[PDB]
């Protein structure tokens, strides 16, 4: 399945991704396709923060769901 | 005249969520009567959270030492590390959601008051299909850099976007990847609408994350009405109460908040505003609003020399348009009583 990614400039990109990917797969597949390094990203789907460790199903999100990458503005 | 919270050595983040939690009226009067269960979760840190809050009103002290709810406050897995810099959008994120898990009391009072649902839309320009589907959210990320103003950021964020090559749709009724424009718009906006101005950039030659300190406004009065489903595809004006401030770079900063109070009217009715400094609060004159957060350059006169502002908002806090009665437990206001007596 596909899912939507709104990514640090806003541009909206496509993963080609598996749910039963892990978060740290998707930050990994995230590098591969806009370079951002998986340690400094937060992915924000539908409000919950998806966290280190956990599944891509673990937070019921399927096709046409879109993640949000931000950074830390870690003050 | 107001109640600080004191810095355990970096709850920067945590001061100005708490306080701008605290300013709001519906969720003070919410985290007030919420009714205390067995097998709720997160029940050490809503009762934490009470003390606090009724401390923070009726203490004639300077500031509350927030140690009692920190020590119990649990933030991923592990509890909270007093010692490390956070992001205040996610210690933000972090506790509403928190308040959310409590009771369905406070659920449906916290979606209702800081939680939204965007309608992103896709169409097919070689198809004949569409697949509109529905998002949720608390905040809106607003693009920085290359924008001078949140009217600009939401014109992007609610912009009619075209997937195509590398990322082509995937038509699921084609199994085949399309040509589609995809555009997101906003169907339920919350009574507190909370931005994220992002102010960074990641530097793709040096491999690092980059402080964005351009300049950027947004309006004391803000309409939403171009972004709302109506308009694409009750009122929309808000008012800004509070912005919180990032000081410092990309390795880490310092916060503070400029929260206006909505509480008292003749205070609401004058645009009095208040400078929320961890264990300091020092009123606030709004017409250096531009200055203190909009970012830029300034010029002084250095011995005349100008540089970029390093001290911008990091989120800003809108309420919906249309004198507040807490119901406070009375054990607890026994308890700040006898201490207020020492004072
Ligand atoms: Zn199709």
């Amino acid at each position: 399945m596909q899912i939507f990614v709104k990514t640090l400039t806003g541009k909206t990109i496509t993963l080609e991704v598996e749910p039963s990917d892990t978060i740290e797969n998707v930050k990994a597949k995230i590098q591969d396709k806009e370079g951002i390094p998986p340690d400094q990203q937060r992915l924000i789907f539908a409000g919950k923060q998806l966290e280190d460790g956990r599944t891509l199903s673990d937070y019921n999100i399927q096709k046409e769901s879109t993640l949000h990458l931000v950074l830390r503005l870690r003050g | 005249r107001f109640v600080g919270l004191t810095n355990l050595g970096a709850t920067c983040y945590l001061a100005s969520t708490i306080q701008q939690l605290y300013m709001i009226p519906e969720a003070r009067q919410a985290v007030f009567t919420a009714k205390y269960s067995e097998d709720m979760k997160h029940k050490t840190t809503l009762l934490e959270l009470q003390k606090m809050f009724t401390y923070l009103m009726e203490s004639e002290c300077k500031a509350y030492n927030p140690r009692p709810f920190c020590k119990t406050y649990t933030m991923d897995k592990q509890p909270l590390n007093t010692g490390e810099q956070k992001d205040m959008t996610e210690f933000f994120t972090d506790l509403i959601t928190k308040i959310e898990e409590m009771s369905p009391e406070l659920k449906n009072t916290v979606k209702s008051l800081f939680g939204g649902v965007i309608t992103n839309n896709v169409v097919s320009l070689d198809c004949e299909h569409v697949s509109q589907t529905a998002e949720e959210f608390y905040t809106v990320r607003c693009q920085v850099a290359d924008m001078k103003n949140i009217y600009e950021s939401l014109d992007e964020v609610t912009i009619k976007d075209t997937l195509e090559g590398d990322n082509m749709y995937t038509c699921s009724h084609c199994g085949k990847k399309v040509r589609a424009e995809k555009r997101a718009c906003f169907k339920k906006l919350p009574r507190i609408l909370s931005f994220n101005t992002m102010r960074y950039t990641f530097n793709m030659v040096t491999m690092m994350k980059e402080k964005v300190n351009t300049h950027f406004s947004f309006p004391l009065r803000l309409d939403m009405t171009p972004y709302t489903e109506d308009f694409l595809m009750e009122s929309y004006e808000y008012d800004l109460i509070g912005v919180t401030v990032h000081t410092g770079t990309a390795d880490g900063g310092h916060y503070y908040s400029f929260i206006r109070d909505i509480v008292n009217p003749h205070a609401y009715k004058n645009n009095k505003w208040y400078l929320f400094n961890d264990a300091e609060v020092k009123p606030f004159d709004s017409a250096q609003l531009a200055s203190e957060c909009f970012g830029g350059e300034m010029t002084t006169k250095t011995y005349d020399f100008s540089f970029e502002k390093t001290h911008s908002a990091y989120m800003l806090f809108y309420k919906r348009m249309e004198e507040y009665k807490f119901d406070v437990s009375s054990e607890l206001l026994e308890w700040i009583w006898h201490d207020n007596m020492q004072f």
